């Protein structure tokens, strides 16, 4: 035996947890209303198509702000469509009923909306700073009618007799909490509309009376102006001067933006975004729009830490959805645009390196940000690989990417082999891997840290391996050399062991190789382990001894051997003291840096005293 | 004669589709090949809708139903792997069709099942 | 000629607003239900403190959750106070009436508030999940009535005349929209619960059918069971074995909290707080800023967010904590705050509180080692990182010197061991412990009867930077130094003595050219050949070398050996040379290596080194 | 005899109350040195209220006004620079007093004047 009844929320309360349930950043008011506003022009624009007689009432298509502080009242003037007696009435009841059955229906054989704006509570947010509200509306289909409540239960409609005619549309009038003033004041109404409702299909109508008396000079004024949205024009429409004098205002920038990427993407997305790569880096940017009123501004969403700098901005039609109106609050939707605003930019990248100088411009900027990407992505790793710059024992005055450097190695070859350190010249004339440029290869040059940061995440390029420092082999080579390889090594074979004993352990072989020529010694860190170098970073930021043969100075070594092994007297200063000299010519670390500079002086001792 | 409003959603096999009203009667179907119809009303006004396919569904292999207060449709594809740019055959300048985001996802469809 | 009318905001859509508004976080559905449920027994309790005739109905305070799968129903019981009809119909419309009146008008010569929940939509959001929903509830007011709706305009009202009669409180029936049977799902239900309705102040009861059968065993669980809040208790009524047993569980650690503070504060804020100090560092990173958030905060019991900076600056980050108000800071519906100037202050007081438990943990021979060799650097990143805290984080720093090598030491200490000649504190840092400490790089300082401390961490010079103040003591070395007369004996012949190297001063200063400043043969060193310290007011050499790897002047000793060599050649070879050409470079770039420097130009000086035995031995 | 809901707010040298119903009439003035009363009913739920002050207030400097769907009053306090801990003079489990963190400050009273 049922009893079916039919929900009825109330008022009192409904409205106090629409304007108290916080929001500590209160300007949406205005946000509000505008979009409220333009969703009214709007309204009638579209009602002319088919009947131009509706726009005779006022010819013009505008919002226009008025602060009258005398009495404490923000006027919103707007010349939009305007509410009949039963249009304001019906309309404000909460949320129910919005200005959107208009468009709800609409259906047309063109369908354009400009105008979005549901919920049907974005008014109600008045109060926020409004103590009691003014609405005063005509439209050419009934007289002036005056709608007035207080936040209460109750609102009032009465036929305005006396009080200013308007041609048709509405004016808001808003009597302000005793200390929301601060919304009277011509710096802050600039402040809010022009950064949360700066791109509207409307001009942002402005009355500011000035200071003129010596015994007013009113300006209705920012049209200002240096407004418009220059994603809702077809790119060709658009070149140098117009984007670029978009950026600056978007942005509060003085030099010229190096590039731009405008564009768009459709399906079940629909969005359009303008992109600008600045012409230098500083020391939150791709502002997020729907349906042109402003939502948020992010990082970490859309764009990927290491294009930071990307300055844009991203609008869709397509309303994510939104809370009541500051974020999509579906971020599967975040993730999409993220992919985009990443292929689309790469392309970009890629424009920009079909380029002499102007690459090079773009690189002495961000080389760090594509580096830093080709570490922290993965599936751009060699869409983003092939955009790097560095030096070469090939070219040294002169950029090199790595799709020239796959064309310059022979077949013989399968590996690209690359060093890094502390400087460019420290490195380059530098007889390290002499014998590997004597030996018809070629090495690149990496100065910055944070190169070895990337290459670590590419041990596999188009194939091809990198690898740096180091072990080493070839065939035959003239099977000459090869021959007495054991026969003459063994002549230092007596020397070999005795080496590896004053030094004891941190190396693991002591070997004599001719992969050197009269460079005294060398510390070649073991195959399939870490650099020197490698090593003098990945620990900056937190083994094998090979002899030259044929060295006037290791000659010595083979004589003195027999004049003394195990222990010594005169070669302790010695023995440990080239070791330690041939280890920062392997890249390497102060390892022990007190010791060794002692020894050197040490050394100054016999021989000019 | 008003407009309910609606909402696109491909997957991998299959598209669903939620209406919108309170407590509406007699659902009207219509599941033409390659056109929608529903003519609900609900408990007055009168809601009637009809839309064009962008591909061929299965009219034999799809349920519909009402959930409170929105109808809800969903029909198979005729396909394997792909993804449609819209649901209707045309210039979607179309106002009451809408994305549902809460279902909507695509390019990670079976491929959001991660860690 | 007026006409007033009602404001009359219409349902089909407002739910709509409500349910659909987005939240893509939708798991709330139960944290509100619950919420709602608590607020029921919590109401009934309070209840019986006047007539606990009204508990006889049913002498247990729970919530039960039921999840049946077999026909998609999540059941949600609870023994709460339940509505009577009339209950039922009121406050199930929206918004206006909420179980907040009942609280409103309290007043009482206790007025306990266990219960807080306003808004009064809370309920709406189980349609998030569910298509159907299914109230029924027993008030020892009225019998048993049943309150069923689809998130329509309409709800319906009937006496339940066949379902299994409860004692009192309310069962919730949830019919999930066809694809939401995640939350039939145990481990769910347990994430969703065990996570945001944690510390609620009932037992939170979760059936789970599992059978043992050899091939059904229903089993009323989860009274588990340290739930409770241990921010609700007197501080003296607690002691280790119950802090610690509390950090354990909402911090899936392993080892006992090394520390820990409770504490309240009141006045127009009122918030309580727990506050850990955890035996290790994770040891995870960190400055990422994508992983740290710790500090759970809670409202009136319910879990709202958990945060990093804004509570928290980053560098107390490891502080595992738990925060809670009843003053509710306001909260757009439920998830944050909203007023962040709230959260500036707790930030101030969860520093200030947080400061004294270390100047605490100080009051300690060893138990500050340990906690000292877990955040020697989480201590240093606050001195840079702060301004105010600065000089109380000043003192909280331990440090190695030549006074006292294998043993610990703060800086009030050496404040104390300073004569009242000195004003001024010394420090050197670089690579290690050891590639300093025996180093007569200052000896001179070491026998000027003076006291140098050892950095060996890098942070720590990225500190002391913020610090050329301390106690009105200025910070110093490697830069520059001067002191006073000192025993003018050899002031006297400063000018006359180093003027027998002046002649030799812009000799020197030449084959180098371009590098250095200005080339001088200071006492501030004794054997050692040579030195390298950078100009004052100018970056560490050593500074330099990390500055520099992620991103000038020339001291002479005049009695080393090697060095009066110079004067004598000075004479026999100025200007130009033949054989000092390997040697004048080559010692100033020993002497460069040695003041903590970089491999500048690394292949030329090892060329050097073995140019430089062909003389000697050969 | 219903009971309105409540607003501490200390600032530099006063405290200002907002209650909280819709379209009261009649408001019944009672400024006492150290109390607060007021009967006012809304336009029916019968509202009254009363309260013990924490100091003593200035009953000669204090204005009462009406905003809209709350009543506002405010008054000047006995001091220069001190910072009231409640507003009653007892042990605050008071449910209907609740602070005002819109006008809430305290601490940075004057020391909120830069960027
Ligand atoms: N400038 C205006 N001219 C005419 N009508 C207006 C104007 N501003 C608001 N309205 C009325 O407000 C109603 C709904 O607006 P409201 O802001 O309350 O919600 P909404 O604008 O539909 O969506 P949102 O809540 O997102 O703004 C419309 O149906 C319309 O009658
Ligand atoms: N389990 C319950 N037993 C008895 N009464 C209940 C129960 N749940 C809700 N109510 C009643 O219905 C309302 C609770 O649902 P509501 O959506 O208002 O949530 P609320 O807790 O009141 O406020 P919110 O949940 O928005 O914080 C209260 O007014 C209370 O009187």
């Amino acid at each position: 035996a049922s009893e079916t009844f039919e929900f009825q929320a109330e008022i009192t309360q409904l409205m106090s947890l629409i304007i108290n349930t916080v929001y500590s950043n209160k300007e949406i008011f205005l946000r509000e209303l505008i979009s409220n506003a333009s969703d009214a022009l709007d309204k009638i624009r579209y009602k002319s198509l088919s009947d131009p007689k509706q726009l005779e009432t006022e010819p013009d298509l505008f919002i226009r702000i008025t602060p009258k502080p005398e009495q404490k009242v923000l006027e919103i003037r707007d010349s939009g469509i305007g509410m009949t007696k039963a249009e304001l009435i019906n309309n404000l009841g909460t949320i129910a009923k919005s200005g959107t059955k208009a468009f709800m229906e609409a259906l047309s054989a063109g369908a354009d909306v400009s105008m979005i704006g549901q919920f049907g509570v974005g008014f109600y947010s008045l109060f926020l700073v409004a103590d009691r509200v003014q609405v005063i509306s005509k439209s050419n289909d009934d007289e002036q009618y005056i709608w007035e409540s207080n936040a209460g239960g109750s609102f009032t409609v009465t036929l305005d007799e006396v009080n200013e005619r308007i041609g048709r549309g509405t004016i808001l009038r808003l009597f302000l909490k005793d200390d929301q003033l601060e919304y009277l004041e011509e710096k802050r109404i600039k402040e809010v509309i022009k950064r949360h409702s700066e791109f509207v299909a409307y001009p942002i109508q402005l009355v500011v009376t000035k200071e003129v008396e010596k015994e007013e000079e009113v300006q209705e004024i920012e049209e200002l102006n240096k407004t418009k949205p220059l994603w809702t024009r077809n790119p060709s429409d658009i070149t140098q001067e117009e984007y670029n004098a978009f950026y600056k205002s978007i942005s509060n920038d003085w030099e010229d933006p190096l590039y731009v990427k405008h564009f768009s993407v459709e399906g079940q997305l629909e969005f359009r975004a303008i992109l600008f790569i600045p012409k230098r880096a500083p020391f939150n940017n791709i502002k997020l729009y729907v349906r042109r009123v402003f939502i948020t501004d992010e990082a970490e969403d859309l764009i990927p830490e290491w294009l930071s700098f990307v300055k844009g901005v991203v609008d869709s039609e397509d309303l994510p959805l939104n809370l009541s109106r500051e974020m999509l609050q579906q971020n599967k939707i975040m993730k999409v645009i993220r992919k985009n605003i990443v292929k689309k930019l790469i392309e970009a990248f890629n424009e920009i390196a079909e380029d002499s100088e102007q690459f090079e411009k773009f690189y002495s900027a961000f080389s760090k940000n594509i580096k830093l990407g080709v570490h922290e992505d993965t599936q751009n790793r060699a869409a983003l690989a092939k955009l790097l710059r560095y030096n070469s024992t090939k070219s040294v005055d002169e950029l090199t990417s790595l799709t020239d450097y796959v064309t310059r190695m022979p077949e013989h070859q399968k590996n690209i082999y690359y060093i890094t350190g502390e400087s460019l010249k420290a490195v380059e004339k530098s007889p390290f891997l002499d014998a590997l440029k004597a030996k018809n290869f070629e090495v690149l040059f990496l100065t910055d840290p944070i190169d070895e940061y990337a290459f670590t995440q590419l041990k596999e390029f188009e194939g091809k391996t990198l690898v740096d420092i180091t072990k080493d082999f070839e065939l035959e080579e003239t099977d000459e050399e090869k021959a007495e390889r054991e026969k003459e090594i063994k002549e230092y074979e007596p020397l070999t062991k005795a080496l590896k004993e004053i030094l004891g352990d941190q190396v693991e072989k002591v070997v004599v190789s001719y992969k050197l020529l009269d460079a005294p010694a060398a510390i070649r860190t073991g195959q399939f382990g870490w650099s020197a170098n490698m090593e003098r970073i990945m620990k900056a930021q937190a083994k094998t001894f090979e002899i030259s043969p044929k060295s006037p100075i290791i000659k010595e070594l083979k004589k003195r051997v027999d004049e003394g092994g195990a222990q010594d007297k005169t070669v302790k200063d010695l023995t440990k003291l080239l070791y330690e000299t041939a280890l920062l010519t392997s890249g390497f670390s102060l390892d022990e840096p007190t010791s060794f500079a002692s020894r050197i002086n040490r050394l100054i001792s016999l021989g000019l005293n | 004669w008003a407009q309910r409003s609606s909402t696109t959603d491909p997957e991998r096999n299959y598209v669903l589709i939620t209406v919108s009203i309170a407590d509406c009667d007699a659902p009207e179907l219509t599941i033409k090949p390659s056109y929608i119809e529903l003519k609900a009303q609900s408990k007055v006004h009168h809601y009637q809708l009809h839309i064009d396919l962008y591909k061929e569904i299965i009219p034999e292999k799809t349920m519909h139903k009402v959930a409170n207060g929105y109808f809800l449709k969903l029909y198979k594809k005729d396909l394997e792997s792909e993804y449609w740019p819209r649901l209707t055959k045309e210039k979607v300048k179309y106002p009451y069709i809408k994305t549902d985001f809460d279902k909507w996802v695509d390019a990670d469809e079976q491929d959001e099942v991660e860690a």
